[PDB]
């Protein structure tokens, strides 16, 4: 919504429908930020920051 | 966003800026039950 | 991830997660739709443990 113009992307860009990721808590919650905006769903395999708890910032965690 | 929703002026060079309108956002829960929308700040 | 898609791939049809218990399609799943799968997510391991998330996704 943020563009009132209209953006292109070519068909051939799939769609991601989760992540796996990352390893550092700074880099898991730059990259939650992000995926969150959309409702993207991402599961961490190191990550144990406890700030990565807090849902009312990071929903799809 | 919307005209409503944002101020804008042309020129040469462009300036950004984020200023809080605002106090906070829309303490609707989600279930997830149905497609997300865009949350209003309160 | 697998698990919460092959729990979209058998939805009963009056069973459902969503509004009026409505079932997603697998063909044009979408991410939230495998958030809220994963939000009640239960599930065996190969060596035999349950693996569930909490309120806010954490797993002791
Ligand atoms: O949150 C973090 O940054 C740490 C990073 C981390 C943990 N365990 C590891 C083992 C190998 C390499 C890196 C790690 C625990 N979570
Ligand atoms: C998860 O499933 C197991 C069955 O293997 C059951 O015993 C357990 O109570 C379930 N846990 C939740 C939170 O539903
Ligand atoms: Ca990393």
């Amino acid at each position: 919504l943020n563009l009132d113009e209209f953006c292109n992307c070519s068909e051939h860009i799939p769609s991601t429908i989760a992540v796996v990721g990352a390893t550092g808590s700074g880099v898991s919650t730059a990259v939650a930020n992000l995926l969150g905006l959309f409702y993207i769903p991402q599961v961490s395999y190191a990550s144990s920051s406890r700030l990565l708890s807090n849902k009312n910032q990071f929903k799809s965690f | 966003y919307g005209p409503d929703q944002r101020a804008q002026k042309k020129g040469d060079i462009i300036l950004g800026g984020l200023f809080p309108i605002h106090f906070g956002v829309a303490a609707k829960d989600q279930d997830l039950k149905s497609r997300p929308e865009s949350v209003e700040c309160i | 991830i697998a698990h919460a898609l092959q729990d979209i791939y058998t939805c009963l049809p009056g069973r459902g997660l969503f509004t009026n218990g409505s079932c997603a399609d697998i063909k044009k799943v979408e991410a939230w739709q495998v958030l809220k799968h994963l939000r009640h997510l239960n599930f065996t391991n190969n060596m035999g443990e349950q693996v569930t998330f909490d309120e806010c996704g954490d797993l002791v």
